[PDB]
Formats: structure tokens, C-alpha cells, sequence
């Protein structure tokens, strides 16, 4: 490794993420899996497990073991390190960490917010009451319709 | 006056370009409503 | 077979009709906008083909 | 459902900040001699210990 190595054992990236961070201490690092009825089950790789919170960690090139640290640019004008989450209900999605809630990774990482001050997210779960939403496509259907008329 | 004429007429063309303008705007949001 | 046959025919239909629809809608759009285009559907906004 | 899955650490797991390199070489060449200063970076053995 270009460089200088130290055992997760001491657990000193997630020490400085977290402590540095000011939010939580240390915790494990185990796989993930996806626990299924049909039972599929794909490795997205040895991510942390602080509490119920999940953080994805991948294992770089040279062996290197580092926590998906997002370096999303923000407002302040210097890129942010946020470590990052999982997303949706499948669990299977990498989510960022801003602003202290999550996002999707879609677009406001790699430029500041001052051109686009809100980022969308990706709900926890699946999303609240499904047919109301199906109401809620056509209302946007309807919109759409008023603006046409 | 021959200038009021003149100018009223000229301004009643620039009005039609502009009231197109705004028509064939309106025309584009249609299109893209459409899509 | 046949009932592979017949949804060919109708999709085929349909496409047809759309195709019809899309280019009886056909707009043109002019930098100036002095005037409407020459190149403009006869039934372009109208409450009938929507 | 996410399930977590307990397994032993791939390779040398390393870490990002770590502990300082400089230093570290520093004290592997401060054990004594005429010169004790190590090509390339200073790693873990096991047969030594």
C-alpha cells in the first residue's frame, strides 16, 4: 500500500471519521448480506455496522480497506468528506450523508450548492402509501393537464 | 402627421414579432407539455 | 399463431394512428417570430387529437 | 432484510490516517549502527514476530 498501514483492529479511519465528525465512536466492520425469501445474496463488500446504522467500507486496489467516504462539494467551497449509508428498503443502494440526512448520490456530489441547493433523496423504506402515490401520478398527470388546458 | 403614422405603424410590427414571439413560445411549451 | 398475428395488426394500427396524430400536430420553430410558420398543423392545439 | 456477517480481517486491512510514517521509520533506524535507514516502506513479519 502506498500508504503506511495499520490493522483494522485499532479501527483508526472510522475513529477519525466519526471522532473528527463529532457523532458516534467505534464500532465493527462486518459483511453485508441480503437476507431474501428467495434467498439471493450478493457481497457489495465489508462495510462498518455502527448500532442499526450501516456505513459501506470497500477494499481498494492495493488492499486498501476505507470506509465510502463521499467528497461531495458543498457550500462552503471545499469538498466535504462524509462517510456514507445505505439506502431504500432493498438496503442494496449507497446513500450520502449531508446535511445530516441522507441523499441519493445522484447529483449534488462533485459541485457546490450554490448551483443546486437541494439534493433528492431515496426514502428508507418503500415509499409511503403506495396507492395514495399512484393518486398522486395522476394528480401530477392532472398538473400537467391544467397547465395543457 | 406623417411621423405618427410612421412611428404607430412601426410599433404596431414590433408588436406582431413580439406577440408571435410569445405565440410560438407558447406553441414550444405546448411541444414540451407534450413530451 | 393467429392471436400473435392479430396483436401485430394492432399495434401496427396504433402506431399508425399516432404516427398520423404526431404529424398532423407538426410545428416548426422560428428564431424571429415575426409570423407562424408555414410548416404549422391545422389542428395544432386543439382540443380534438389531445 | 440486511444481514451482517462476521468474518476475519482480508489481508493487513489497512486504515487511512494511521500512524505517522515518519516517525515510524525514525524509530526503526533509531535502534543503532552506522546506517539503519530502510529502502522503501517498513511492513509486518511474522517470522521475526
Amino acid at each position: 500500500v502506498k500508504n503506511v498501514q495499520v490493522a483494522n483492529a485499532d479501527l483508526t479511519e472510522a475513529k477519525a471519521a466519526l471522532t473528527a465528525a463529532g457523532v458516534t465512536g467505534t464500532a465493527s466492520v462486518v459483511k453485508m448480506s441480503y437476507t431474501d425469501n428467495n434467498g439471493k445474496t450478493i457481497d457489495g463488500g465489508l462495510a462498518v455496522k455502527v448500532g442499526d446504522d450501516y456505513y459501506s467500507a470497500t477494499q481498494n486496489k492495493d488492499g486498501s480497506i476505507s470506509i465510502n467516504t463521499t467528497k461531495y462539494t458543498a457550500d462552503d467551497g471545499t469538498s466535504k468528506t462524509a462517510l456514507n449509508k445505505l439506502g431504500g428498503a432493498d438496503g442494496k443502494t449507497e446513500v450520502v450523508s449531508i446535511g445530516g440526512k441522507t441523499y441519493a448520490a445522484s447529483k449534488a456530489e462533485g459541485h457546490n450548492f450554490k448551483a443546486q441547493p437541494d439534493l433528492a433523496e431515496a426514502a428508507a423504506t418503500t415509499t409511503e402509501n403506495p396507492l395514495q402515490k399512484i393518486d398522486a401520478a395522476l394528480a401530477q398527470v392532472d398538473t400537467l393537464r391544467s397547465d395543457l388546458g | 402627421a406623417g411621423q405618427a403614422i410612421a412611428n404607430r405603424f412601426t410599433a404596431n410590427i414590433k408588436g406582431l414579432t413580439q406577440a408571435s414571439r410569445n405565440a410560438n413560445d407558447g406553441i414550444s411549451i405546448a411541444q414540451t407539455t407534450e413530451g | 399463431t393467429k392471436a400473435k398475428e392479430a396483436i401485430k395488426s394492432w399495434v401496427d394500427a396504433y402506431n399508425s394512428l399516432v404516427d398520423t396524430f404526431s404529424s398532423l400536430t407538426k410545428y416548426t420553430a422560428v428564431e424571429p417570430g415575426e409570423e407562424a410558420s408555414d410548416k404549422n398543423g391545422a389542428l395544432l392545439g386543439d382540443s380534438v387529437v389531445r | 432484510k440486511v444481514s451482517d456477517t462476521a468474518a476475519t480481517v482480508t489481508g493487513y486491512a489497512d486504515t487511512t490516517i494511521a500512524l505517522d510514517n515518519s516517525t515510524f521509520k525514525a524509530s526503526a533506524t533509531g535502534l543503532g549502527g552506522t546506517d539503519q535507514k530502510i529502502d522503501g516502506d517498513l511492513k509486518f513479519d511474522d517470522t521475526t514476530g
